[PDB]
């Protein structure tokens, strides 16, 4: 995962 | 949601909640979408790019609770599952992080406007409007960046919008933030989209009407100072998305 997404499985 | 108010469809009705079935029977949300036309969600490529199967996904639209139904609401199957070609995704960031995915009930139908189901309208090509402007972000994302369960009602919360100019600057993202991007939050920083958001609407009155100007992609952690939301630039991808659609 990008350290900032906001997707839930991240 | 971080701060912002419980609400209900009716207040968000293009809203799309997104879900995935899993193997072992377990049906599970994975994002926000809003319904554009009545046979095309909208909503963000990373949400689906780590199982690429549109046989896995249902979509409700009349959805206001997470894991209980809503009266109105309305169950659709993806017939398919467009993913941008050029996404990508850094260390921090997403890059053309759109996605389509066209509807049709196991009846074959589409989506019959409602008192809970209306579509959104998109922008028109590169328009946008000012930064300082007012808008609304709706999901079902957490409300403490802290919690491991999500609420069961719906939220949406206001944020002003924010240059790109203010939002390259270093103790803000830098260059992380293209022109393909858009920033927006709190000027106190107590509201933001958070993890469980994304994939979800950023809607702006642009020239009268209620408009889809962003979709949730990113941000450091939720209601951050010197860290805003960033969502995908609908304007700039119009061109993709008639093309895509005007099937």
């Amino acid at each position: 995962c990008p350290a900032y997404s906001r997707y839930l499985d991240c | 949601i971080i701060g912002g108010e419980f609400t209900t469809i009716e207040n968000q009705p293009w809203f799309a909640a997104i879900y995935r079935r899993h193997r072992g029977g377990s049906v599970t949300y994975v994002c926000g979408g809003s319904l554009i036309s009545p046979c095309w969600v909208i909503s963000a490529t990373h949400c689906f790019i780590d199982y690429p199967k549109k046989e896995d996904y249902i979509v409700y639209l009349g959805r206001s609770r997470l894991n209980s139904n809503t009266q109105g609401e309305m169950k659709f199957e993806v017939e398919n599952l467009i993913l941008h070609k050029d996404y990508s995704a850094d260390t921090l960031a997403y890059h053309n992080d759109i996605a389509l995915l066209k509807i049709r009930s196991k009846e074959g139908r589409c989506a019959q406007p409602s008192r809970t189901i209306q579509t959104i309208a998109l922008p028109s090509m590169y328009n946008d409007p000012q930064f300082g402007t007012s808008c609304e972000i709706t999901g079902f994302g957490k409300e403490q960046s802290t919690d491991y369960l999500y609420p069961e009602q719906l939220k949406m919360t206001v944020v002003k919008l924010i240059s790109h100019r203010e939002c390259q600057q270093p103790h803000y993202y830098g260059s992380e933030v293209t022109t393909k991007m858009l920033c927006a939050a709190d000027p106190q920083w107590k509201t933001d989209s958070c993890q469980g958001d994304s994939g979800g609407p950023l809607v702006c009155s642009l020239q009268g009407r209620m408009t889809l100007t962003g979709i949730v992609s990113w941000g450091r952690g939720c209601a951050l100072k010197d860290k805003p939301g960033v969502y995908t630039r609908v304007s700039h991808f119009l061109p993709w998305i008639r093309s895509h659609t005007k099937e």
